[PDB]
């Protein structure tokens, strides 16, 4: 056939690019980071009614000061998952103290590459790791398959990727409160989607200094739909 | 050592390897899974072209993983007992050094991370398998139903179908079950797991195992004849 | 862990002015037996620096092999290896001292002591120890064995100290290794009249001496001395 | 070096002397020989004092990724577990541990864990370990109920602590005191044993044979 | 630990094994139970170097359970006892041997019988009516070569148990602080409270 | 075409496709310059961001105090390199108490680039290195190929539109090999260097990344509004 | 300490015309207690015997060991094992354990089926093969039964007359070894006839 | 490299099927008949050798059935050679678990482990898998009695009267007309050999293109007996049931 | 037999100021009775505002400093040169030192510094890693001579304010960084007289939020 570790003639990993295709796939997952807290959203995007929400778990906790979101393949995760818990925990044994966001992220993100003929393919999901540190304050990183990982303001990734991004190019300042956030995280959710918003089908989360990471009740999110349903009623 | 990377990624984003072991699943013997108020109930088909069959030592499409914990499947059945006895080891060793024994979410994530493992390691091919697993946590009287997948995806479930004519059985399912009010005897999740599966078996005679498992490691598998009756009584209903 | 079977007795040295001194007797005994008196302890590297070994010969000569491999390796891809990028004292020892170190952690160590001196490129005076346990250290003088207990008081009587360095001269300083190889001679039984001297000054360079010889001994007092208390005759 | 833990009513106290020594030569009077594995988990430490603080350091860790994984405070039991099953392994190499490895869960409630270097785990009520253990069970075993109240308990682990520091030649510096809930652990202060001594003396009426 | 008897009945086996734990100077423990229950019908009590002996017993406890799920069956006493029996045979060549002491009591539904084995840290086992390990065996065999019927009811095996502790209260040096006792018939294991 | 299916097959003119894709992945790398004089070397490099709310890709990377590199292609490959670098210089320094020589550093990296190209399973490395250091032969700036390709120069630049940094560099050649014992002045021709491959796009503060080592200048990179002064 | 005496126990093997015996006592110890009088010590695979003395945990292993090997030799060869044969698998089998050997004194008796010669063997610990026309003895009485044997033994001797010898050859060792006895146990093995006899003695 | 050459034995068909598997099962109908048929009293095992020859020395030849132990045996249907490797296997696993309990393995407990062995070559390892099927016949004292097949899959089934090999279609229809429950061992033999005096491919079934096997209570008292039969005994058998 | 250790001899001694840090030893290196160096430095300076000595068998003493050091270096690689603070570093060193549990470098190392609140620190390490932060710590030699008298001197124990006799305790009043030096160096003055081992010249190396500072001061060299 042809190595898995190919270059195609554009000077791109064939395997790498291929991932890619299953990210946009994947449903999508947004992030948006201010300086009260980043916040981070996912479509849970249910196969049946009959298969029960909250067991869908794409919003997951790494250490108590950094939080991340997954698209794609989730399944992949759970290693990545796994090897940055193990990361953020090993590095506060050996130091005393909690492990920088971007270095959790570089740490995650050199695994990604390590496929070959080691795993035999990269994996087919991406990250966004959201945290908080007292060096660089609230942070977002996008970590890919391709072992790059870009810091971003605000983020989205899967299927509605391009149209979150473009509304989130023109929504997002330097000024944002959390609660603007929020709201903002459900608003392009909810626009992508297929499927009508609610508590159910969409889930919430955040990240601040106080009360570190914390994944939103069901009850907590649908008082925020219901005020961002008032409030676009509202002009 | 055999390294060759058989799983891997398509132009289209897509893992072949992966859907083609879910094409595997797809033939497999159609199997149900029902969770009512206090209980939950796996039904199984098995196909009728082969007779002359001994059920006394056949292996059983339901498998004990625990004293309170079960797992069903369908697609290859082969595989299955690899993932089976991989979980049966997990179980002792996790009650061994937690002293307690699973809960049946970790059971159902180890089972599904042994199936992702197999769609990113060289030299192997993932199983051709999807699994129902059931069961009531240590000192806990809240039903569980879980689904695994050979990509490693898993899922809780109020009501679930995998194998062949899934399609027909989850919409049955779909309409007749209420989640304010599931199945609040045994007799009614029972029924209505018989029901599902004449939706698509054929016969109602050996073509249907039934296994009901209650709280506090009561587990039980229904007989020919006890099933019959379910079978006759759905019918006689329904010629109305 | 092994016991040494081969061995070199002391290692002597000191800094003066301009650079450095080391001496080393010939050598090689075999327990109470001098069985080998043509060995040479002190074994250059380049023209700036002398590596001086005491203790197990065989060790002696692996090292010895080491330090010419050493040499070879680092004129590999190397157009300034014999000008910006050759072998510093400091570079030899450093290596050394990290074998030793590394064979003592294996529970197998290289059964000896060993004296690096030379002259480093900016012209300051190179003078370090290391053993069969990886110590190191430094000092205006420093010697191994017998060395360190009767040739180190003479010679800090020369430079006590970092500041008496500039004062001593080449000529004060090789009288005093002179002087030492010969209470050495007569004090220490695992020792030789023949010895080597090796002088690495940063203007003349290194300057290496074979077969020197110790000599202007003091015996004639000997027939004086009668019995070993009462006897006259 | 003197520890106990006991299990009562209010939940558990645990307490230690503070004396660590390298033959009679006394080293340190300031000693930490609580670990603080966890807000809810306590592990005091006799024997070895790196064996007990890395290993002991390293159970939080493994406690902090099992409820990262689980979503579900560790229990007493498996995190006990995990310790006696990690130094079992070095069975022979020359660990030197003895430890009670205390917690308040819901399951539990309070529970201690008598952990050793040989691989002995053992659940129980009261724990004595260390140089100084016989003179604080003395105390221990005669005042011990299950209905002591906090105050009443916290003391008389203070005072078993006092009685071993007092008699034993290897114990002594002063006292840490911790009061374990099923909200997390509390600290009860640091009372230098001189002081405390001649308190406790007056208060008491105790130690006639000691001139005052 | 210490002191493990064991007598085989009519009808069932009785194992008595002792509470104390001793950790060199201080007893740390008086209610302390040295065994685990392998099978439903299959009962195994442990002595020997701390560590060892729980480590070995809940290895044993986990093997068994995992047969019994496998393959929905419970093992006979006598299949329970050989692969115990294997696993110490193979420790004892091991780099650090397991140094545990065993008896298995077990009821054999297939057979209707009690079954006692004694197994010792080597390997060494033997089918019994009696049995102890340690210096156990030294005091209580006299009483039991002498009083042992094997139509005994399980009242009077407890009499005759009874007799033995009394016997090594009197003579050994050792406080073992008592025994906890328990049975072993066609209805599965119970403990008898009071003794 | 049929001689591209792994870095272990030769052409029927002598070449290796693999080895030439990886060579392609760092034309489409952004822009990097290098350059130094007799006392100061420079690394001027010009980040690449995905969009406006995303951050600028980092381009410079130290590997010693006396010794740094900038990337041009795949970055994940550009930190195993350098990681690999960090350590070689790490050894030379805990053995043999001694700064490793630049072009000794250059000839490392040769040779586990060139392990790659000849082995069947892996993959040449998708990244071209510009390696500035000042070590005890004076300044030195490298360009590392994943081929394997290492050479020493006075300037140079790599990635898309490098050739106009580079012509330039060719004609300045008599001019900035005299900037001595002047930083900022190096810098100032590293920079206006750069500006020749830029199109459309400007030098901003958040964009532009520099690097300095010299005679009595450890290892620095400058970004933010450090380098807001250049501009 | 000496894992060759912490049990006890002995087995004596003879040869007499068209038979063979081989015969063992039955106790099994820990040092001085007498822990069992029920540990038999000879066994056999199809037609061929094996006595086995020494440590019990190997005695016990040996046999499960044996047992697995004549088992699939009988199923590949498709017929029981012989005598001649059985002894060289023993020989090989403690001989691969050289430096962590089975601390054991085995005895091999029968008479091979097609020959219908009778045969006896005896072994050290590492796999020595001894084999003796007259008699072979093993265990802690070891010397004890040299003196009965050399003494009671003759050539020759009919299935029931050597019953008596070697019983009492066996019973008068015992009962000057305190780490045997406790019961005793002679197999008269005949081509195609084998008579098993539990023999009365002190029990002490 | 070498990926060039490697047929990928264990991936699937875009349908779910396992390619190797497939084929190997379509080896296995070329294969001689192979009929095993469970009564209350004991099992039968009869067998069809493949086109002999006159010159084959028949009493010493095995190519059909097999013994694992004494309580079970195994018919063979494709790769001789292969099944050789599975059956010493096997041999070895049962002598494991009478060496560790002290008691015979039962008859499931080996057939699974078999099983398991011709699984894995389908999942891991890129080798070809077995081209064997087999029947297990086989007796302990839990469930008595029972016949298993194993196939290249590594699936495994119970029967009450089961063919593999060639003609299994034809077979197995027969064998469901005239089987019933309360049949006995000498009723089983008669229906084997008619069963494939039927479905062969050879003109006539004679004793020497036959192996035969009996696993019998009929053993004196509570205790199992193997009989493979000899050419001159399956001789008498054809006789006797009026086949020749 | 080979014996892999060795006692080089030395005496260091930390102490932790209110905004300030001390980290002396006395620069003698020795074996059996001979003098071997009458300089050798044992302090030093690792980084980040860090000083470290690791005292007693010299060999392991500088292979456990090269190591820490290393650490420091690669902190900065791959923690975007985030400076180590005190309490992270004596965390690390805790494993370097366990990692050779079973093998262990015969010393006891102290470092001094700053906390993250700016106040000073002296963290204390047994040969296999148990740790603890202290305010006086005494190593090496002269060890047992020289924390009686700091007790004494810096801690105030035993000393009640005169006229209540005993009821009142003499107040913990904060020391300057000259008070230190002098209680330092007189603890050394007296090491030297009633130790063999200790002597030639003393080193201390002061750490303040300015830095790292050093001063040298000569001991009698008998
Ligand atoms: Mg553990
Ligand atoms: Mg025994
Ligand atoms: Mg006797
Ligand atoms: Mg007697």
């Amino acid at each position: 056939d042809r190595g898995v570790s190919t270059f195609s003639p554009e000077g791109r990993l064939f395997q790498v690019e291929y991932s890619l295709e299953a990210i946009k796939l994947g449903s999508t997952a947004i992030g948006i980071a201010t300086k009260e807290g980043v916040v981070l959203g996912v479509e849970k995007r249910a196969t049946s009614p009959l298969l029960e929400s909250d067991s869908i778990e794409k919003i997951v906790e790494i250490d108590r000061h950094i939080g991340c979101a997954m698209s794609g393949l989730t399944a992949d995760a759970r290693s990545m998952i796994e090897h940055a818990r193990t990361a953020a925990v090993t590095h506060n044994l050996y130091y005393d103290e909690d492990i920088n966001v971007e270095s959790l992220t570089q740490s995650v993100c050199d695994l990604a590459l390590r496929f070959g003929e080691l795993m035999s393919r990269p994996f087919g999901v991406a990250l966004l790791i959201a945290g908080h540190d007292a060096d660089d304050g609230y942070q977002l990183f996008h970590a890919e398959p391709s072992g790059t990982f870009y810091r971003y303001n605000a983020k989205a990734i899967g299927s509605g990727s391009e149209g979150a991004q473009a509304e989130l190019l023109n929504e997002w300042h330097s000024s944002l409160t959390l609660k603007e956030a929020e709201l903002l995280v459900l608003k392009i959710l909810k626009q992508v989607m297929e499927e009508k918003l609610d508590e159910n089908n969409a889930q919430l989360s955040c990240i601040t200094k106080q009360d570190g990471f914390k994944i939103y009740d069901n009850e907590k999110t649908a008082e925020l739909i219901k005020e961002l349903k008032e409030k676009e009623a509202a002009e | 050592g055999y390294d060759r990377a058989l799983s891997i990624f398509s132009p289209d984003g897509h893992i072949f390897q992966v859907e083609y072991a879910l094409e595997a699943v797809k033939r497999g013997t159609c199997a149900v899974g029902v969770k009512g108020k206090n209980c939950v109930v796996l039904g199984c088909e098995r196909r009728s072209t082969l007779k002359l069959q001994d059920t006394r030592i056949t292996p059983s499409k339901v498998s004990k993983i625990d004293s309170h914990v079960v797992l069903s499947f369908s697609g290859l059945n082969a595989d299955s007992r690899i993932l089976i006895e991989k979980a049966r080891v997990e179980a002792q060793s996790h009650r061994l050094t937690l002293e307690d024994p699973v809960t049946v979410e970790y059971l159902t994530r180890y089972v599904a991370g042994v199936q992702q493992r197999y769609t990113q390691s060289g030299g192997v091919r993932p199983f051709g398998v999807s699994t129902l697993i059931a069961g009531f946590d240590p000192r806990d009287d809240e039903p569980k139903l879980y689904q695994t997948e050979p990509s490693g995806i898993y899922s809780s479930w109020s009501a679930q179908t995998i194998g062949r004519n899934s399609k027909t059985v989850r919409e049955f399912l779909e309409k007749n079950y209420d989640r304010k009010e599931p199945p609040a005897t045994v007799e009614e999740c029972v029924k209505l797991t018989v029901r599902s599966l004449l939706e698509v078996v054929q016969t109602g005679a050996k073509n249907i195992e039934i296994t009901v498992v209650k709280p506090d490691s009561d587990i039980v598998a229904l007989s020919s004849e006890e099933i019959n009756q379910y079978v006759t009584q759905i019918e006689q209903e329904k010629q109305e | 862990t092994q016991q040494p079977i081969v061995t070199g007795t002391s290692v002597i040295s000191m800094k003066y002015d301009n650079g450095v001194i080391i001496a080393a007797d010939n050598l090689g005994s075999y327990g109470s037996l001098l069985r080998f008196n043509g060995v040479e302890r002190l074994i250059p590297v380049g023209d700036n620096t002398v590596v001086g070994i005491s203790g197990d010969i065989s060790d002696m000569q692996h090292i010895e092999r080491l330090l010419k491999d050493l040499v070879t390796e680092n004129a590999y891809d190397n157009p300034l290896a014999d000008a910006e990028e050759a072998l510093e004292p400091s570079y030899i020892f450093e290596y050394l001292a990290t074998v030793m170190y590394q064979r003592r952690s294996k529970m197998n160590p290289l059964w000896n002591a060993i004296i690096v001196a030379g002259v480093q490129s900016n012209g300051d005076q190179f003078l370090r120890y290391v053993n069969l346990l990886g110590v190191t250290y430094s000092s205006p003088t420093l010697a191994t064995g017998f060395g360190a207990h009767m040739a180190n008081p003479l010679l800090r009587k020369v430079v006590d100290r970092e500041s008496d360095i500039p004062k001593t001269t080449v000529q004060v300083a090789e009288e005093a290794i002179v002087n030492a190889m010969r209470v050495l001679y007569y004090r220490d039984a695992r020792s030789s009249r023949n010895f080597s001297l090796a002088i690495i000054d940063k203007n003349t360079g290194l300057t290496f001496k074979k077969n020197l010889q110790v000599e202007n001994m003091k015996w004639d007092f000997a027939k004086d001395i009668k019995g070993y208390g009462t006897q006259k005759i | 070096t003197t520890t106990l833990a006991f299990r009562f009513q209010g939940g558990i106290i645990v307490a230690v002397d503070s004396r660590a020594t390298a033959g009679n030569w006394v080293a340190s009077q300031t000693v930490k020989k609580v670990i603080e594995i966890n807000p809810f988990l306590l592990g005091t430490a006799a024997g070895g004092a790196a064996d007990c603080q890395f290993w002991e350091t390293w159970l939080g860790s493994q406690c902090r990724l099992h409820e990262l994984r689980e979503k579900e405070r560790i229990s007493v039991a498996a995190a006990s577990k995990i310790l006696s099953n990690l130094v079992y392994q070095y069975k022979g190499a020359g660990l030197s541990m003895g430890t009670m490895i205390c917690g308040y869960t819901r399951k539990e409630g309070p529970t201690i864990y008598y952990v050793d270097s040989d691989g002995t785990r053992l659940k129980g009520d009261i724990f004595c370990v260390g140089s100084g253990q016989t003179f604080a069970y003395g105390v221990l075993d005669s005042n011990y109920k299950w209905d002591l109240s906090v105050e009443d308990a916290l003391y008389l682990g203070k005072r078993s602590i006092l009685a071993a520091a007092h008699r034993d030649a290897y114990s002594g510096g002063s006292v840490n005191l911790y009061h374990v809930t099923e909200d997390g652990w509390i600290y009860h202060g640091n009372h230098d044993v001189g002081e405390l001594f001649w308190k406790v003396k007056e208060e008491e009426g105790s130690f006639n044979n000691v001139i005052g | 630990m210490d002191i493990i008897l064991g007598i085989r009945v009519q009808d069932s086996v009785i194992l008595a094994s002792s509470k104390a734990v001793t950790r060199g100077i201080s007893v740390l423990k008086d209610s302390d139970d040295k065994t685990r229950q392998l099978s439903p019908h299959t009962l195994m009590s442990f002595a020997g170097e701390a560590g060892d002996t729980v480590q070995f017993a809940e290895y044993i406890q986990a093997n068994i359970q995992l047969y019994s799920i496998r393959e929905d069956y419970e093992l006979s006493p006598q299949a329970v006892s050989s692969f115990v029996r294997q696993e110490l045979a193979k420790s004892i060549r091991s780099r650090r041997p397991y140094q545990v002491n065993v008896l298995i009591g077990g009821y054999d539904k297939k057979k209707n019988k009690p079954e006692l084995y004694q197994i010792d840290y080597l390997g060494t086992k033997v089918e019994l009516p009696y049995g102890a390990h340690g210096y156990s065996g030294f005091y209580t065999f006299s009483l039991l070569d002498h009083h042992y019927r094997p139509d005994m009811t399980t009242e009077e095996g407890l009499d005759l148990l009874k007799l033995c502790v009394q016997e090594l209260e009197k003579r050994m040096p050792m406080d073992f602080k008592g025994v906890i006792v328990k049975i072993v018939d066609k209805d599965g294991i119970r403990q008898v409270d009071d003794f | 075409n049929n001689y591209d299916g792994d870095t272990v097959t030769f052409s029927p003119t002598g070449r290796l496709f693999q080895v030439e894709y990886a060579l392609e992945a760092i034309k489409q790398g952004s822009v990097t310059v290098g350059l130094r004089s007799n006392t100061h070397a420079v690394l001027v490099a010009l980040k690449r961001n995905a969009d406006e709310l995303s951050s600028y890709q980092k381009k410079i990377i130290k590997c010693d105090e006396h010794m740094g590199l900038s990337l041009a292609g795949l970055a994940p490959d550009a930190r195993v390199l350098s990681n690999y670098l960090r350590q070689q210089c790490n050894y030379s320094s805990l053995v043999f108490n001694r700064k490793l020589a630049v072009e000794r550093a250059g000839h490392l990296l040769c040779d586990k680039a060139q392990k790659n190209t000849q082995s069947y399973g892996g993959r040449p490395y998708g990244v071209g290195l510009l390696i500035i250091g000042y070590d005890k032969s004076g300044a030195h700036l490298l360009e590392f190929q994943p081929s394997g390709n290492v050479t020493e120069l006075y300037g140079t630049a790599i990635g898309a539109r490098s050739q106009g940094a580079k012509t330039y560099l060719e004609r300045t050649l008599d001019t900035f090999i005299k900037i001595d014992g002047n930083p900022d002045e190096l810098i100032k021709a590293g920079v206006e260097a750069i500006s020749q491959s830029l199109r459309d796009e400007s030098l901003t503060v958040d964009n532009l990344s520099i690097a300095i080592v010299g005679k009595d200048t450890p290892f620095t990179i400058y970004d933010g509004e450090a380098v807001a002064k250049y501009i | 300490s000496d894992p060759s005496s912490i049990n006890g126990g002995i087995v004596v093997a003879m040869t007499g015309k068209d038979c063979v015996a081989i015969a063992c006592d039955l106790r099994l110890g820990s040092q001085s207690l007498g822990v069992s009088n029920k540990f038999e010590k000879i066994f056999h695979y199809g037609h061929v015997f094996l006595g086995i003395t020494g440590l019990a945990t190997d005695v016990t292993t040996l046999n499960e060991m044996f047992r697995y090997k004549t088992n699939l030799y009988k199923l590949k060869e498709e017929r029981a094992i012989e005598p001649e044969t059985f002894t060289q698998l023993v020989s090989s089998s403690l001989y691969e354990r050289r430096f962590g050997p089975y601390f054991v004194g085995p005895v091999v008796a029968g008479i091979n089926s097609k020959s219908g010669k009778p045969f006896i063997a005896g072994f050290d610990l590492i796999g020595c093969i001894d084999e003796a026309k007259d008699f072979i003895v093993s265990g802690t009485a070891s010397d004890q039964l040299f003196g009965m044997c050399e003494s009671l033994y003759e050539p020759n001797l009919e299935p029931e007359d050597l019953f008596e010898t070697i019983s009492q050859a066996l019973l008068n060792a015992a009962d000057r070894d305190a780490l045997s006895g406790w019961g005793a146990v002679v197999y008269i093995i005949k081509k195609d006839e084998v008579v098993k006899r539990y023999l009365k003695m002190r029990q002490d | 490299g070498s990926r060039r050459y490697d047929s990928r034995t264990t991936i699937f068909s875009p349908e779910g099927r396992l390619y190797q598997v497939e084929y190997a099962l379509e080896s296995i109908s070329h294969a001689g008949t192979a009929i095993g048929i469970m009564a209350s009293d004991g099992i039968v095992l009869a067998a069809e050798r493949k086109v002999t020859s006159t010159l084959l020395e028949q009493d010493t030849s095995t190519e059909k059935l097999y013994k694992l132990n004494d309580k079970i045996a195994v018919a063979v249907a494709g790769l001789t050679a292969d099944a050789e490797i599975l059956i010493n296997t096997a041999r070895i696993h049962a002598q494991n678990y009478l060496k560790t309990y002290n008691e015979d393995i039962p008859v499931e407990i080996l057939v699974r482990r078999l099983s398991d062995i011709k699984q894995g070559y389908t999942q891991h390892g890129g080798l070809r898998p077995f081209g064997v099927s087999f029947i297990y016949a086989g007796y302990d004292d839990r469930y008595g009695y029972q016949l298993y097949t194993s196939n290249p899959s590594g699936n495994y089934t119970g029967w009450k009267a089961i063919s593999v090999g060639a003609n299994t279609s034809a077979a197995q229809t027969l064998l469901q007309m005239d089987y019933k429950d309360d049949m006995k061992v000498d009723d089983a033999i008669e229906l084997a050999l008619k069963t494939l005096s039927k479905t062969t491919d050879s003109s006539a079934l004679t004793y020497d293109r036959l192996e035969f096997a009996t696993i019998r209570k009929g053993a004196n008292d509570g205790e199992v007996y193997q009989k493979i039969f000899k050419p001159q005994e399956i001789k008498d058998i054809l006789v006797k049931t009026g086949i020749t | 037999q080979f014996n892999p250790y060795g006692d080089n001899g030395g005496t260091i001694l930390g102490i932790a100021g209110e905004d300030f840090a001390v980290l002396a030893g006395d620069t003698r290196n020795i074996t059996d009775y001979s003098i071997n160096s009458r300089y050798e430095p044992k302090v030093f300076d690792c980084g980040d505002n860090i000083v470290m000595s690791a005292n007693g068998f010299a060999a392991d003493g500088d292979a456990l400093v090269k190591r820490f050091k290393n650490s420091v270096k690669w902190y900065h690689f791959d923690h975007n040169d985030k400076k180590l603070s005190i309490n992270s570093a004596a965390r690390n060193i805790q494993h370097l030192l366990y990692g050779k549990r079973f093998f262990p470098y015969y010393v006891h190392t102290i470092i001094a510094g700053l906390d993250e609140d700016g106040k000073g620190a002296v963290y204390s390490f047994d040969p296999v890693g148990s740790y603890e932060r202290e305010q006086c710590r005494a190593g090496g030699a002269a060890a047992s001579l020289i924390m009686p008298f700091l007790d004494n001197q810096v801690n105030f124990k035993n000393q009640y304010e005169p006229g209540t006799n005993g009821k009142v305790k003499k107040p913990l009043k904060y020391l300057s960084v000259e008070e230190v030096i002098k209680l330092v160096r007189d603890s050394f003055t007296s090491a030297t007289e009633r130790h063999i081992q200790v002597g030639d010249g003393l080193e201390i190396l002061i750490v303040t939020k300015d830095g790292v500072r050093k001063e040298f001061y000569e001991l009698k060299r008998d």
